[PDB]
């Protein structure tokens, strides 16, 4: 048995297979185009991809049951971390040829691989950039609808806030996969997220503080809204 | 006022109507890489002038570097981000660009990346070791010029200590008697240095020469250029090979580490301990050149150095494999382990 249905969320699908368990899956927007060593599938003619959560930190947020997932289809999003393309290939699928993504991990060595992908997946801009220095790509992005930050920086807080104040339409949202020690290697995780949700919500409307155990220790996909 | 996009630099009135625009004459990917960074290109100057002869004295750019070089150019410039120019550009791409405006942010989005990103290469760590090895041989040539430009003029040496400030004199003038009070000003000399060198053409002893003069100038010509190159290639290619290792202790000590271990793999294969001493054996531990280790009393160094080696190791491992930039965390982690060492 290999059965595929719609999920809580737009452009998100759930599948159940021979082992009788369920796994997330996204509508691959590019037939036969496989990033990250995927597990893909095929129903009546469509190539739904397995959004394995060990590999992506959103897999987790979603499989752990996310409530507000501002990433609809059509919605252009800024993305601070696009790296190899993995945790971010899916989010191209969801968005659709009507949506947009400006992705921004700064190690060329890495990014360099996502460059091919964007040939057929013409729905992402592979910006080698730096998101601590926002101005420095004031010319290859535009006002987005969702900032999604996944960066091993320790100031994730003011990074999100500042990219936000630059490119995030009023009423836009924002999602920041926050590592605990990433922000403080001496401060207790529970106590950190209280300080993140604090600083963070001094500019935002805090929608939801979602944990990520047991896919990632002290990880926690916040979802801010810009009033 | 002034902002940028895939099409050109735009100019905006206090209320957001379009003042003047001008499209990129050279490849966008060539120009952005400069403006975005804060450098001024020919289109950003030409628009700065035509905006002026339209009757403007105020300027606001989105990058504080642009607007700092804008005023060392003459134009008074304030720097505010996001300025109403870009807040006008991004919020309305199609207005300016056309329907397919996105395609256009991508076409040029990609182009620029493929620029900034060096093609995958089997062994660039080896290319670095080389260029590091060279920068060591040029160190010797520079040391060598010293007594030379001086055989004919011993004074200078003490006056200009900084090599690049110094090689200025030779490269351009050569002979003691080629000295002008009006080319003494130019080059960057102070008033004191405008007499400390007008005391040159006519003061002190030194065996003038005419053929020698044009032997040494040929030496400074070839000294600058292998130097820069090496320093600048060693940096911009420490980004492909070991960005973590790099942002940890600066591309040089980085490159020195890769080299000292004779390749990347080799470095990666190194325990904290093997790295705490990689560098020397009265030298002892290349990594001790670290700012915070040096500024500290020997009794505390052994401790910090340990902590560095632990993070340099990681930097290597990831660098070896994936090169995912995790420097920040580690620089953080490290800065937090050291305050406890006090």
């Amino acid at each position: 048995m290999v059965e595929v249905k719609k999920h809580k969320f737009p452009g998100v699908y759930v599948v159940i297979d021979d082992d009788g368990s369920e796994k997330i899956a996204t509508k691959n927007l590019v037939p036969g185009q496989r990033v990250y060593g995927e597990r893909v599938i095929k129903w009546e003619g469509e190539e739904y991809r397995i959004w394995n959560p060990h590999r992506s930190k959103l897999g987790a947020a979603i499989v752990n049951g996310l409530k507000n997932f501002p990433i609809k289809p059509g919605k252009s999003v800024l993305y601070l971390g696009i790296a190899s393309g993995t945790t971010a290939s899916h989010v191209s699928d969801i968005v659709g040829w009507e949506g947009k993504i400006y992705g921004i991990e700064f190690s060329p060595r890495v990014l360099r691989e996502l460059v091919p992908i964007v040939e057929e997946r013409r729905n992402i801009i592979p910006i080698l950039g730096d998101a601590t220095k926002p101005e420095e790509y004031r010319a290859l992005v535009t006002k987005v609808d969702v900032i999604f930050e996944d960066v091993a920086q320790p100031t994730q807080a003011k990074i999100l806030i500042d990219n936000a104040k630059a490119y995030l339409k009023r009423g836009g949202y924002g999602m920041i996969a926050v590592k605990s020690r990433s922000i403080d290697v001496t401060k207790e995780p529970e106590q950190v997220f209280k300080e993140v949700e604090r600083e963070l919500s001094e500019y935002f409307e805090v929608i939801e503080r979602l944990n990520l155990e047991p896919y990632e220790k002290d990880h926690a996909l916040f979802v801010v809204r810009k009033p | 006022f002034i902002s940028e996009n895939v099409r050109g630099i735009y100019a905006f009135d206090e209320n957001g109507n379009l003042i003047e625009k001008r499209y990129f004459t050279d490849k966008p990917e060539k120009v952005l890489d400069q403006l975005l960074k804060g450098e001024i290109t020919k289109d950003l100057e030409e628009l700065l002038n035509s905006l002026k002869e339209k009757g403007y004295d105020e300027f606001v750019f989105e990058h504080p570097e642009l607007s700092r070089r804008a005023k060392e150019l003459g134009f008074s410039a304030t720097t505010e981000f996001p300025n109403i120019a870009g807040e006008r550009l991004r919020s309305n791409p199609e207005e300016f660009l056309g329907e397919n405006w996105f395609e256009e942010y991508y076409k040029v989005g990609v182009a620029l990346t493929r620029m900034r990103i060096q093609e995958q290469s089997g062994a660039r760590d080896k290319m670095v070791i080389q260029a590091i090895e060279a920068l060591d041989d040029i160190n010797l040539l520079v040391a060598r010029l010293r007594e030379w430009y001086s055989l004919h003029f011993p004074e200078l040496d003490e006056l200009l200590p900084k090599h690049p400030q110094y090689v200025a004199f030779v490269k351009t003038v050569g002979h003691r008697d080629n000295i002008n009070e009006e080319v003494l000003r130019e080059l960057g000399l102070s008033e004191e240095k405008i007499k400390k060198i007008l005391e040159a053409k006519e003061k002190t002893m030194g065996a003038w020469m005419d053929q020698t003069d044009i032997e040494v100038v040929r030496q400074l010509a070839e000294e600058i250029q292998l130097r820069k190159k090496l320093e600048d290639y060693i940096d911009r290619a420490m980004d492909d090979v070991a960005p973590n290792l790099k942002a940890l202790v600066g591309a040089k000590l980085a490159a020195r580490l890769i080299s000292l271990a004779g390749g990347l793999r080799e470095l990666a294969m190194m325990p904290s301990s093997t790295i705490q001493v990689l560098g020397a054996e009265p030298k002892h531990g290349v990594i001790y050149q670290y700012p915070a280790i040096n500024r500290s009393p020997w009794w505390q160094r052994g401790k910090i150095a340990r902590a560095l080696a632990g993070k340099l190791a990681i930097a290597a491992r990831v660098d070896y494999f994936s090169g995912e930039y995790i420097a920040e965390e580690l620089k953080k982690e490290l800065e937090a382990r050291i305050r406890e060492i006090k």
